[PDB]
């Protein structure tokens, strides 16, 4: 428990605790520093958010998606993640794919939109 | 810097009057113009006396009968009312530049 | 079966980053009253309680010689230090013409020819009238103009009087990363500065670190836990030096014995120059104390570590510094605000082959500084009245080698100034800090509704 | 008043140098400046040099340059001209006395730190008081 | 009407004007070192807007104005009757009740959140 | 059976503290003045105040813990400071003057008040210097032992406040940031403390005008229905209490001598203004004010005082208990000439159950505000005469003495705090932070 | 094929609503020049905040595209819907209800105070 | 029927005016150097801007209601004032010259421009004074009336340009912030005002580089097909005509004398660099142009001024009116050294329907850069010989005269304004605010 205190939990036993993390990521030689520290906080913390809006996932710590799991991205089987295996261990094999899956769920929850619009009005 | 006195000689009679004149050797154009200059009259066996300073003040105890004027290189002094005891020799001294120096020396005697 | 991508957004997973971390100090400090140069009052308060969790099975790699606390402690150190003197008074006045005598009344032998009676003529507050005043000057603040002298800082730069009513005394201060970001605390004992550390936290604000300006000797430091160590960026170079901290702390007493007043010249409209008046009682010298059976055992120490590094049968030597200029050839300090240089030649010294004694160590003073290393910023520390005495420990060395070859039956380690970046290099050697990356994508068996 | 002492007559071979004394009341030397001038017979007044009653300036003559120096005791009570280098044409009476001086600016160079620059020029005004007056002869 | 002006009113028709609130929480103001006041204070209240609403994010309330939860009322907190609490009181009244009891309250809200998204995973699993 | 639902944007607030910020119109901006209330910095006003009442409401209020007036007080010296930085420093004036008295046409009432002095002076040229002459009041010279020096000399060295600027109040709002709100008290028999049945909210204060006086509270906001009496502990001799009139009394002010103003060329770039002159007789400059309208307002501050000492009181007043002439004497500004009128005439009276007062005054230039020490400022005199006439709205008195539980009470004015002069506009308003978050019981249940 | 930052600017109104998401990831992000930083900085989270914040008082909160109740008007726009959608384009279209922008902001409100209330009273029937 | 629906990221754009900030190329001049307009400071540019082509989009541009003109103007200023801050205040040396002509080797054409004054100032101790002598040229003493005094000395004391800092005009890149875009006018003849057909939209402008001149636009972006005249109202006579060259005109400017520098201290660590003597012969500054290469430019500029002032019109060009050298001259910078060239041999000639053109050119040392007053600044002299080889890209015109009769325009060079030379840069730019909500009909509906 507390602030990243499951960094060294299996990766499964540390989604359990996003919360706890989340809380924490916002709020002249020491004063004009402060407007630049306060701010990067912000904006740093709505990059986060925007994503998470296009992706279709805002307003929520778990969130389930509609891109296929390319294989090539990772060979380890779902038991090996989950149980033997740590965020910073896991997040040090996905690097290379990270800006690309960004861009599938970007597109695919635009093909969502439309599709709920025209169903709307189809129906 | 030099310094000359005219005339050499004064014959005078009591009741008379005489003129003397003085040079300077620099235009010097400071010190209120007619600058500092110092008269002095003296007789054998006698100290000198101050008789005009800065060429148009009279000297404490001195008659108005004596006066001075002058500018520029060249400056002159004035006598009246000559009596008996004005005999002598007057000086002109120059208080401006350093070194400063005396006159050549004016004489009076009786005439 | 299949996957499907699964947003996961709050993770416990960070990066390396640089960034600006901000100061937090003491709440009970502020009642002092009087300021401090450090600008404790401006810097944020502290939280009551420190706030610190443990994390297991986490290895973390650190590196004590690239970490970034200190590039950003260093400008933070060399900002307050300026703000402080911009307000005060501006000695351009005092670049006369001096006219100086030897001091001889009650001259102890040793500290004959130190100090100047100087006398020359100044201004006052009104900008008309002159007056003579006089003053004591040290020798290293004069020079003579090639009886007649000069201080020496007028052909490079004018100097700002400190102000009275700052002080120079350390002041713990914190530093604490601001959200998004965190600091990491290696808590490992045998710690080497760099590599794995198998045992590490995380904490809102760093330990108490006091800003200590010190040059040869690590005073009023952090000691290590179990055994002496030594910490060098390339143990095998000669240009990089070893930052020794001490298991046990030894003490070192000095003194300013000298019974000085103070004395005030106006020099303009609500502006004085504070000089220094006669002297009362002696005249003598300046000298710390270390105790020679704690700096004999405390070199035991130091040459047993040094052994797992340049060998195990190796004759191990010191010598008395290099060679240059006062500010790195001397222990120089603040004990007060008189600004100590002291020769160290006998601390290091005798060779290593494999109860009420005392080391009295010269110091010499000044008062016209240049603290930074820096060109045309000098600096006057105003004298003050009555004898000045500080105790404190040392911590650590800054010690370097010079480097024989074919003949390394001895090595011979000579201390260093170094710079002034390693005097702080040796307390945030445990501190990294890293940048929060909350969003991460893992494959489960789940799928979006309709 | 202002009135001044000086010392007895004196005779030298050539060659020799005589170091006169003078003195005043009241120690005005402390508050007005010192002159000196000798007279032979026949021969007009020679101006030899001064001090200054702070101190501060001694000029004399190119005539005597380097054949005379002039200094006084403590509290400016006594004030001493010395000649050396004595010839035959030497011989006259040489007099004490006190004369007055302007002080002006001569030269003015301000300065916003520090004690402006100022030079300051001196000029004769009056001979106030004059000595008894000492006679010194060269002789075989 | 205006801009907190239902602060008088009970609980009832003051959450019948909640928007009117919403939109004044941000973007108070119009838009040379003596204006980092004034711009202190624009990022103050940036500050704070996104400390709300992320609070409300972690309790599944997200966007909404009026959210229901499923946390259980514990009765120990207030036993008056809703016939009265709606009625006749005042939100300002209300809020020196609840005071002792708010900062529990918050982490009920979370700790039932943290459940449905668990709750949800597994159930969209069995697909 | 209930649960907890969460409502935002709930009307609820607390007390809080924060940074309020200035917005004028845009009249003084539009034409240049360059008040030193620089209404540059501040913000653009609203074309017209938006006032929401809020009934059934109430709220309790302190004008004495107010923190507003503890932020004016800052913001108010900070635009003082930042008006005179570039102003010239007076530092070559610190010299040795020669003053002689000026009598051409002094009359006996001012003989001896203002000298004639005369110094060397710096010039464009660093080689050479001037000599000039300036008019100089007797306050602001002190003989140095026929040689005097300015005041302050010895202490610090002033700035002359540049010419161009203006020191004439203009009003100055202070806006609510985002999520905060200001409350304004509208009771008309509030006293200054505790609950205020009626309340309203503003998004920014009243015009404000930042009116520096002692003694006397000029061209004020005035109270409504009966002369208010204010006090932090109205039994205790420490606090003075803060009277506010009904009605207006206004007050004349002028000095006659019509002085010159002369420009003298203390370096590169800047000049020194000196007094030059003064053409025609040479006269006292006073303060004039009715005598019955200020007998009247006397009459009704007494029936107020009583309801807080007594009906059978003898209602006395004096003049200022000495001390220094900053405090002593009612001290303002108009026209950038900084009067010291003696105010021993309006509080001479017992009160036991046309005409003028004139009041004499007297004027100096070196000025110390805020009551700090070395930070002198040296105001340039004024073309031709002066005059202006401003209300009288309120006064600062402190009582004296405890001889006895109630026989003979005493008030004499005081004045020894600036911000009692901003005490007296704040009193209404009070700044509190918005809660927008509020949960209570309802019968609903998230579904699914 | 990719049509940038503003890159449909000139596309069918249809078209243009293809592309939503690059215009609104650009919305955001990207000592004389010390307080030309933080002013742009604060305004850009202080103007993007504000959008975000009518989006979510409409019932619309993460939605690029959002159908809400309130019925349209002819009188806003009595041109046919195929000519909007294939004949018109977006800079050409606010001219035309640039006229009645704040009063449709206004109407969006209620109509959302009515569900809020309504789902509500809706879940009240336990 | 239909419902309204909302879209958030729609491309909808109005203008409006916001703040700049500045990007430099960063990597492209490695090992950077101080200099004002900092190059540091500034957030590097992108190594490849991504500039993107909208199509069948048409935008109304205006580049003399341009607002990065009137920002460009307050900032280059801005970043020259806070250069001068640190550097050193020449007030010591407003003291009496004394000054004798200078003959040493000197041409007939250069007989006294020139002068060789001796004067006294103080050094390091300051109770000792030097005696020091320069070079100075005649344009910066007056006399005083042998004895003469800076120029400057009766308005402001100058500060010496530290030697540290050049004034190389390093390119800037003008970036608008988030949330806002930059539109590029792509059209090859579009003149500056009306509909421009042809639009694109970048993150930050291209290489715009401050160089401040006069009546001669130097190192400037050419035209990209024809020579393009552009004025706001060309009818107007009270409006200067921009013109923009297709082909660069090369001028090849020196300095011919063989300067030496001397250090003078003054200070603590102060230096005042003096002019310390001229080795070889004196000769004056002059700048070179081809005769038929500008022959040729100015008969394209009258071919295209016909167009707007008719076919059978007598253009004549004549050298400028009159007024202060800052504003009647072809001033520039060349090397740090300033330049003011007498042009009156290119704008001569009369046009109905290898040898070089030598312009005489003077040098100041005491400049007033913005048009202000009271903010002198001392170049300090560059040793050595200077040369530059910059080309002509444009001009400044004015015409005159004609009332209901003409038959022969006059065009004359001028303008002292400086937001005109970058108006040159900024012609093909505005910035305009995004605006993602949109509310369009469409037949969908909400579920609940
Ligand atoms: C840590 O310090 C050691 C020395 O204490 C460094 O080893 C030195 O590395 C340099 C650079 O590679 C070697 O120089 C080279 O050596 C040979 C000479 O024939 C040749 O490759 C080059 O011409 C060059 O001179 C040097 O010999 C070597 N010294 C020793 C004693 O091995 C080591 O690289 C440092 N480590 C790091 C990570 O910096
Ligand atoms: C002062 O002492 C030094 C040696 O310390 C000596 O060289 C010098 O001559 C002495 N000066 C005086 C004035 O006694
Ligand atoms: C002011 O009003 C309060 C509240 O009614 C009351 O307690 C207090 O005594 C009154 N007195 C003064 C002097 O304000």
């Amino acid at each position: 428990l507390g602030f990243l205190g499951a960094a060294g939990s299996t990766m499964g036993a540390a989604s359990m605790t996003l919360t706890v993390q989340a809380r924490n990521l916002l709020s002249t030689v020491w004063g004009i520093k402060q407007l630049q520290a306060r701010v990067l906080a912000v904006e740093r913390y709505l990059r986060d958010q925007q994503l998470l809006g296009i992706w279709g996932c805002s307003g929520k710590l778990i969130c389930c998606t509609n891109v296929p799991w390319n294989s090539s991205w990772s060979n380890r089987n779902l038991s090996e993640i989950w149980d033997n295996m740590t965020w910073l261990q896991w997040d040090k094999e996905i690097s290379n794919y990270t800006q690309i899956i960004y861009g599938l769920l970007e597109e695919s929850q635009n093909q969502q939109e439309k599709n709920e619009q025209d169903l709307l009005a189809l129906d | 810097v030099v310094i000359t006195q005219s005339p050499l000689f004064l014959p005078v009679t009591p009741g008379e009057a005489a003129s003397l004149s003085c040079k300077c050797s620099h235009s010097l154009q400071h010190s209120t113009g007619a600058n500092y200059l110092a008269w002095y009259l003296q007789r054998p066996g006698q100290t000198p006396r101050l008789l005009i300073h800065l060429a148009t003040h009279r000297a404490s105890g001195v008659p108005d009968r004596f006066s001075g004027s002058g500018s520029g290189t060249d400056f002159t002094l004035k006598i009246s009312r000559v009596e008996s005891d004005d005999v002598g020799t007057y000086y002109c001294m120059q208080g401006l530049h350093s070194p400063w120096t005396f006159g050549q020396g004016t004489k009076v005697e009786i005439k | 079966e299949n996957l499907w991508v699964t947003v996961y957004y709050g993770v416990p997973v960070w990066k390396d980053a640089e960034t600006t971390l901000f100061c937090a100090s003491d709440a009970k400090a502020y009642e002092t009253e009087k300021h401090n140069v450090w600008a404790t009052h401006a810097c944020v308060p502290t939280d009551p309680n420190p706030q610190e969790i443990h994390l297991e099975n986490v290895t973390e790699e650190f590196n004590m010689w690239k970490n970034n606390m200190v590039e950003q402690m260093h400008t933070d150190i060399i900002s307050l230090w300026d703000q402080s003197l911009k307000p005060c008074v501006k000695l351009t006045p005092l670049c006369v013409t001096l006219q100086c005598t030897n001091v001889t009344n009650n001259i102890t032998d040793d500290m004959r020819g130190e100090l100047k009676n100087c006398s020359f003529n100044m201004t006052t507050e009104l900008r008309d009238k002159k007056q003579k005043v006089y003053s004591l000057f040290y020798r290293l603040d004069v020079v003579q103009i090639n009886k007649e002298y000069r201080l020496i800082n007028c052909n490079t730069s004018a100097c700002t009087q400190a102000c009275p009513k700052v002080s120079f005394e350390p002041i713990p201060i914190h530093y604490c990363a601001p959200a998004g970001f965190a600091i990491l605390k290696c808590k490992d004992k045998k710690f080497n500065g760099t590599g794995p550390c198998p045992s590490v936290s995380t904490v809102q604000c760093t330990h108490g670190i006091k800003p200590v300006v010190s040059t040869q000797l690590l005073l009023n430091g952090s000691l290590a836990e179990e055994e002496v160590m030594i910490r060098s960026e390339n143990i095998t170079n000669n240009a990089k030096n070893i930052l020794v901290q001490f298991n046990t702390p030894v003490q070192i007493n000095c003194t300013r014995p000298n019974n000085n007043t103070r004395k005030s010249i106006r020099i303009g409209p609500g502006q004085a120059f504070y000089a220094t008046g006669d002297i009362i009682g002696d005249i003598r010298q300046a000298h710390c104390n270390v105790s020679k059976a704690t700096w004999n055992e405390t070199l035991g120490k130091v040459v047993k570590q040094l052994r797992k590094h340049f060998g195990n049968n190796t004759i191990i030597r010191f010598a008395n510094s290099s060679g240059g200029d006062l500010e790195v050839t001397t222990h120089s300090f603040n004990c007060g605000g008189e600004f100590f240089y002291c020769n160290t030649s006998g601390l290091f010294n005798s060779t290593w082959i494999s109860s009420n004694d005392s080391i009295t160590l010269p110091c010499r003073i000044k008062q016209i500084i240049n603290m930074w290393q820096r060109i045309g910023q000098c600096m006057y520390a105003p004298p003050i009245q009555g004898v000045i005495r500080c105790v404190s420990n040392i911590t650590g060395l800054i010690l370097t080698r010079d480097g024989g070859s074919t003949n390394s039956t001895t090595e011979t380690f000579r201390p260093g100034g170094g710079d002034m970046r390693d005097n702080w290099r040796s307390e945030l050697y445990k501190y990294k800090v890293v940048k929060i990356e909350p969003l991460g994508v893992a494959p489960t068996r789940c799928k979006r509704r309709v | 008043q202002v009135q001044l002492v000086q010392s007895g007559a004196e005779v030298k071979k050539p060659g020799s140098s005589v170091k006169v004394s003078c003195k005043a009341s009241g120690n005005s030397f402390s508050n007005h400046d010192v002159h000196w001038v000798r007279q032979a017979t026949g021969q007009g007044l020679e101006w030899m040099g001064w001090m200054s009653h702070e101190g501060d300036k001694t000029g004399l003559a190119q005539k005597f340059q380097g054949r005379v120096t002039i200094t006084r005791d403590s509290g400016a009570s006594t004030v001493y001209m010395e000649l050396r280098g004595l010839t035959a044409d030497d011989t006259a009476i040489y007099y004490c006395l006190t004369g007055s001086k302007h002080r002006l600016s001569d030269y003015f160079l301000y300065n916003e730190y520090g004690p402006n620059y100022e030079e300051w020029g001196d000029y004769l005004a009056t001979l106030d008081v004059w000595g008894h007056g000492t006679a010194v002869t060269v002789s075989s």
